[PDB]
């Protein structure tokens, strides 16, 4: 998957991330750019407009939890399958969440990281993160049956 | 866009499906749940076992929408508007799934239409299923 | 992965396959159903209509070598990557073929297996082949950089 | 479809692209080649190294076409008629690839427009580029 220079650059950039704000903002953007994804959160309240979504505390709170697990996954870049196995079985058997949502969240995350770091989210850094979000998507999807 | 030869082809193939549309609809769904297990995340309320009544009933509705699309093949955005709304506003099945079902419907037709599933008809049905899908997701955002 | 029953169903169905014939039939149909794939065969001559494709002798001769390699891979289900390693290198470095073509041919191939075998290509037999064609395709896209 | 709002959003972000379009296209392309290597199969005739001249030129060409598209948002099928004939009849790039360049174009914009890349605008740009991609592949079969 990642070369060692890629592993390094990812860790390097992650350590400057405020996982709380980035998670809220990513899930927020997910619900706004791909509205059908709101289907899993009707109990979150007002998701009627973009600021209503980005401002929604349940969206923000779920975003933080989700990106937290993701973040914890960045310490398992050698066996993401193993680290998300439980969360994968959960998202399938219990939450009935279509894995494509994990890929859509992945790209929104990449756009958020780019938006936050500007110039520093270099083409090479992005390439490394594309490998990671694709790995986390596949790992999360690994157990669906 | 569907050409004159495309429509002739769809109509010929679908015409031969005839009374079996419901059954074929159900078989394509089973093929889909079996081949693409992530598609089952949209039916947690269905007993999905072979021959279930829920799946049988749903296949008939899917094949009936298609049979309607063929009958209104030059006016699909309108003939499928209600269904399109249903999918964009409530079901919200992610778009990548229509291709999976479309593939399983083509496989189901192939399996059943030895004489009619020529390279040409296969090309036209694919374009048709792709067009029905685009209409069904056209209002997603 | 395939379960020992899926491997059996696959090998047994493949025993009935005329490989040269299925090869010409799947390549031809890929070129008719997804006409943009004809971009790699300007040297094959006339590809203007469905019959001009299906009956083109260069398209038939090529389907033969393509499904022959594919057929060999089926005798190596536990090692598709190594089996297809040198053809992966060639399709990337020399022919410059986008791997998405391998997935489109995998699906056309499943359609040709259903068309030929009719009822005998059962939904459980199809699921087994879906894993095989996705496997070949991932195996042929592996050496791309 | 693109709403009257999506159009106002697209014009504003793109207006802010200024004489930078060439550099951002080239950047979008470099990001795409590096992140999704299978896209390089379409340019075995380009030097694809960083700061490569052909990439810089193609980048400008791609940007200018979008700039023309933004200016003709209401009527893109037409503004892009010739470029869609070109991708469908000669280049024949597989459709899976347009979503990859589009993503890369958004990452590029976000990385350069912190002020303007709001959630809503991110939404509109995404719809716009998929709409462009759709026109570009509408004549494929
Ligand atoms: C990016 C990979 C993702 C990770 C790392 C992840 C992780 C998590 C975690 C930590 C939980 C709580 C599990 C527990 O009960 O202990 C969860 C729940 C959930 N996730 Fe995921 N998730 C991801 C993406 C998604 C996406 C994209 C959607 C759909 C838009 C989604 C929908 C849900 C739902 C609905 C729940 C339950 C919500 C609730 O009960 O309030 N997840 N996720
Ligand atoms: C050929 C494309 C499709 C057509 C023509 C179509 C047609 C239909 C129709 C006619 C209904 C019944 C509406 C009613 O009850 O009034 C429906 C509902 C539904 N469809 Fe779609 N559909 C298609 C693809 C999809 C796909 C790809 C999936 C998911 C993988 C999906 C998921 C569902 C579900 C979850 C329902 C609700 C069924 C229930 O609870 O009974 N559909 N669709
Ligand atoms: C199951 C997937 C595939 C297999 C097993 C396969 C295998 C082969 C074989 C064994 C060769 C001959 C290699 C040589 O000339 O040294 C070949 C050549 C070639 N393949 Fe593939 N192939 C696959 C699919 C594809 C597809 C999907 C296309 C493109 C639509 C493609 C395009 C080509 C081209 C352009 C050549 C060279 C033809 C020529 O000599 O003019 N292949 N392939
Ligand atoms: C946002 C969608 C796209 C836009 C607006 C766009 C724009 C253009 C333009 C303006 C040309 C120049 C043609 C001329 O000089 O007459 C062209 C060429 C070309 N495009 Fe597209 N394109 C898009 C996506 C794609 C994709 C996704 C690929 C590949 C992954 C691609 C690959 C090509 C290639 C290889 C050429 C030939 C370039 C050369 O020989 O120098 N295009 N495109
Ligand atoms: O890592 C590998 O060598 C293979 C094994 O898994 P599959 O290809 O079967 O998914 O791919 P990856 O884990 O990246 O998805």
């Amino acid at each position: 998957h990642l070369t060692p220079e890629e592993k390094s650059a990812v860790t390097a950039l992650w350590g400057k991330v405020n996982v709380d704000e980035v998670g809220g903002e990513a899930l927020g953007r997910l619900l706004v750019v791909y509205p059908w994804t709101q289907r899993f959160f009707e109990s979150f309240g007002d998701l009627s407009t973009p600021d209503a979504v980005m401002g929604n505390p349940k969206v923000k709170a779920h975003g933080k939890k989700v990106l937290g697990a993701f973040s914890d996954g960045l310490a398992h870049l050698d066996n993401l399958k193993g680290t998300f196995a439980t969360l994968s079985e959960l998202h399938c058997d219990k939450l009935h969440v279509d894995p494509e949502n994990f890929r859509l969240l992945g790209n929104v995350l990449v756009c958020v990281l780019a938006h936050h770091f500007g110039k520093e989210f270099t083409p090479p850094v992005q390439a490394a993160y594309q490998k990671v979000v694709a790995g986390v998507a596949n790992a999360l999807a690994h157990k669906y049956h | 866009v569907l050409s004159p030869a495309d429509k002739t082809n769809v109509k010929a193939a679908w015409g031969k499906v005839g009374a079996h549309a419901g059954e074929y609809g159900a078989e394509a769904l089973e093929r889909m749940f079996l081949s693409f297990p992530t598609t089952k995340t949209y039916f947690p309320h269905f007993d999905l076992s072979h021959g279930s009544a829920q799946v049988k009933g749903h296949g008939k509705k899917v094949a009936d929408a298609l049979t309607n699309a063929v009958a209104h093949v030059d006016d699909m955005p309108n003939a499928l508007s209600a269904l399109s709304d249903l999918h964009a506003h409530k079901l919200r099945v992610d778009p990548v799934n229509f291709k999976l079902l479309s593939h399983c419907l083509l496989v189901t037709l192939a399996a059943h239409l030895p004489a009619e599933f020529t390279p040409a008809v296969h090309a036209s049905l694919d374009k048709f299923l792709a067009s029905v899908s685009t209409v069904l997701t056209s209002k997603y955002r």
